[PDB]
Formats: C-alpha cells, sequence, structure tokens
C-alpha cells in the first residue's frame, strides 16, 4: 500500500501541455494479428464424470 | 479612493513593473576600456510563471479567468519563447556596471464600496526585462537607490485600465477573397509581446526565434454552415497558395538604439493579416474573417509623458485596430460544388462542344493562337 507514495498529483496538473512535437521517423513497426485454431478431443467412457 | 460604482473591477496598471528586492539576484556584467557588452534572456520556461497574490475574496482561478477573459491570455503565451537584449557600449578609459532584472505585468481585481477601495488581489505577470547600467571609477560611492529598492513602482507611463464585472461593388455571383491588409492587433494590448525601456546610450532588441513554430490564428464566421476552418483554409489555399496556417519558421527583431541624451520606449505586438471571405450574390450573403499571424509591429515612444496624474480609462470594446498599410486586393475563386470539365485538346477556331441536369458546371479550355473569340 505504498507503491503509488510517490506522485504528486498537484505537479503534474502544473505542467504544461505539449503543444509542439518533435516526430521520430520510424516509431511505427507493423501489426500482427494472432490467428488461433480450436482443437477437440472425445474421450469415450462408462464411469460418468 | 477611486471615483467609480460600487461591486467588483478588473483593473490593469500594465506592463514596466519591478519588484522590490529581485535587482540583483539575476547577476552583473563589468565591461572596461572600450568594450561591448550584450546581456539578455529568453522568456520561456522556469521564469515566465505569474505570481499570485489573492485575497479570500479572489482566489487564483477568479484572477486568472477574470484576466484572461479580457487581458492578454497568458497561459496559452507561457510556452512560446521571447527573447530580448540590451546592448551597452563601455568608453574608452572607465568601467561600466550593468545589472538586470526582470519587468512584470500588474493586474489587480478590486471590491469597490463608498467609493474606496477594501480588497486588492494581485496578478504578476513575466514580461521582459530591465538593464541599469553606470559608468564608475573605483572608491566611488553609489547611491543606495542604484542598486536597492524598497517598493515597486512603474519604470514605465502608469495607468488604470479597467472593466467593470457584470460602397458599390460590381463584381458577379461567386466566391471572393478580398485581402484588407497586414497589421492588425487586437483592442486592450491582447496582442501584445512587450514593452522596453532603453537608456541613454543603449540598444535594445526583441526577437521572435521561432524556437517553437506554433501560432494563435483566429477565426470568426457569420454561418457556421457552408463555411468552417477547414473550409475556409482550402479556399485559402486556392486562392493564395496558403500552405501553413498554424505554423511558421520565420523570425522578426526590432532593435533601436537610444540617442546619448534621452530614453527610449519600444513596444512590440504581433499582428495579423485579414482575410475576407465573402459569397456576394446578386449583396453580401455570408462572410468570414480569417487573421493569419504576420511578423509582428513596432511602435516607438520617445520618452515617457511627464508625470502629471494617473488618469482611469475603460478598456475599449473587444475589436481590432490595423496599423499597417490599407490595401484590398481581391481573388476570385472556384466553387467546390461546381463541377469542371477538362478539354484534353486545344481549341481552334470554329470548334463545337456539347453540353455534357440543371445544375452549374465549369468547363476549363485554351486557345491554339492568340485572338478574338
Amino acid at each position: 500500500d505504498s507503491s503509488l507514495d510517490n506522485v504528486n498529483i498537484g505537479v503534474i496538473d502544473n505542467i504544461p501541455e505539449i503543444i509542439d512535437v518533435n516526430p521520430y521517423k520510424e516509431n511505427c513497426d507493423k501489426f500482427s494479428p494472432v490467428q488461433k485454431i480450436t482443437s477437440t478431443r472425445e474421450i469415450n467412457t462408462n464411469i460418468p464424470w | 479612493t477611486i471615483d467609480l460604482a460600487d461591486g467588483n473591477y478588473v483593473v490593469s496598471r500594465g506592463d514596466g513593473w519591478i519588484l522590490s528586492r529581485q535587482n540583483q539576484i539575476l547577476g552583473g556584467s563589468v565591461i572596461s576600456n572600450g568594450s561591448t557588452g550584450i546581456v539578455g534572456d529568453l522568456r520561456v520556461n522556469d521564469n515566465a510563471i505569474p505570481y499570485y497574490y489573492p485575497t479570500p475574496s479572489f482566489n487564483e482561478e477568479y484572477i486568472k479567468n477574470n484576466i484572461q477573459t479580457v487581458f492578454a491570455n497568458f497561459t496559452e503565451a507561457n510556452q512560446i519563447p521571447i527573447g530580448f537584449e540590451f546592448s551597452k557600449t563601455a568608453p574608452s578609459n572607465k568601467n561600466l556596471y550593468m545589472y538586470l532584472q526582470y519587468t512584470y505585468i500588474r493586474y489587480e481585481i478590486i471590491k469597490v464600496l463608498q467609493h474606496e477601495i477594501i480588497e486588492r488581489a494581485v496578478l504578476y505577470v513575466p514580461s521582459l526585462g530591465y538593464v541599469k547600467s553606470i559608468e564608475f571609477n573605483p572608491g566611488e560611492k553609489i547611491n543606495k537607490d542604484f542598486y536597492f529598492l524598497t517598493n515597486d513602482k512603474c519604470i514605465l507611463n502608469e495607468q488604470f485600465l479597467y472593466k467593470k464585472i457584470l460602397r458599390v461593388l460590381p463584381y458577379s455571383n461567386g466566391l471572393y477573397v478580398i485581402n484588407k491588409g497586414d497589421g492588425y492587433i487586437r483592442t486592450n494590448d491582447k496582442d501584445l509581446i512587450g514593452t522596453l525601456l532603453i537608456e541613454a546610450g543603449s540598444s535594445g532588441s526583441i526577437i521572435q526565434p521561432r524556437l517553437r513554430n506554433t501560432t494563435r490564428p483566429l477565426f470568426t464566421t457569420s454561418n457556421d454552415a457552408k463555411f468552417s476552418q477547414q473550409y475556409t483554409e482550402e479556399r485559402l489555399k486556392d486562392a493564395f497558395n496558403v500552405q501553413l496556417f498554424n505554423t511558421s519558421t520565420s523570425l522578426f527583431k526590432f532593435v533601436e538604439e537610444a540617442p546619448s541624451n534621452k530614453n527610449i520606449c519600444i513596444k512590440a505586438y504581433n499582428t495579423y493579416e485579414k482575410y475576407e471571405l465573402i459569397d456576394y450574390q446578386n449583396s453580401i450573403v455570408n462572410k468570414a474573417e480569417y487573421y493569419l499571424p504576420s511578423l509582428g509591429y513596432c511602435e516607438v515612444t520617445n520618452a515617457p509623458s511627464p508625470e502629471s496624474e494617473v488618469v482611469k480609462t475603460q478598456v475599449a470594446e473587444d475589436g481590432f485596430i490595423q496599423n499597417g498599410p490599407e490595401e484590398e486586393i481581391v481573388v476570385g475563386v472556384i466553387d467546390p460544388s461546381e463541377n469542371i470539365q477538362e478539354i484534353n485538346t486545344a481549341i481552334s477556331d470554329n470548334y463545337t462542344y456539347n453540353i455534357p441536369n440543371n445544375n452549374p458546371f465549369y468547363i476549363l479550355f485554351t486557345v491554339n493562337t492568340t485572338g478574338i473569340y
């Protein structure tokens, strides 16, 4: 219960907003969608589960 | 004791105030044997934070909002660097000492009652600097008034601006863009870069180095329908080929060298250029006003008026004043709604074009040889 103690809200509220930004040319690489396939097994039995 | 009515008020004592005892904190410079010394600063950050001195009736938010609404908005300007510099030349055989301090704009909010002030909240907004110089010889005794200040004072002219708190146009049906000139400034010193007092023999300088390219164009339309910031910007790009609207990389600097027997006061403002986007049809039907930032304006007071009396004055109604030359450049523009069909072949004598429903349209053409058609 002492992890966020060092944060000072007032100072943050006193920060001026960013107006002019000097951009880095290559800051985005690409997006790789994740495709997944779910298997399905058949476990025959005689003792009810 | 004021002569106004009861209630609250917003007061602007003006620019050119120096606080008390904060004289030599920034340090000084010593020059000798005909050398030249230039000091200066850039009001950017860590030095552009206003100082609030409120009273229970008037808190910080109240003061900030009330002053920003009527007078110059300093919160936005706190991020755009502005630089100033004083230069001074020492004599052939002597020593010179020159020290720098900051000048602040002083705003007051007051609560008058029975022609007597019963409250006063003060805001000090850093604006520019002031350099005090003296030629000396070893062992000389300097008046204490030269270094130390016991009370705040206005080196510039005092002021008490306040505001109580509550022809035939022979054109054709179509669009037009009118450039009305350059050097437009809002009233009440709302677009003031700052004021500099140059003592005799020195040379002040105010520079906008464009260290940050941002700008604050102003837009005002009589009908949000069919008109908008994007629409007017596109129309201007079509007309005047304006590429950058809220950006700029052009610097403007003003330098004044005061004579050897007087003091000068130079005021620097930000300027604007006015573009009117009319929609004349048969009788103006619509109008828009675009104020594109220009490269500033400089006024030179030869000297402050002799101290006679601080005559109270009220703020002028919100508006604009033009200081540059008067002009009216009119440029037609293609209405984007209408379609334009381009003819891939040059037109010779005795040509025919097949109209290809009831809406107006455009056709673009060029002749093969100069002549009357």
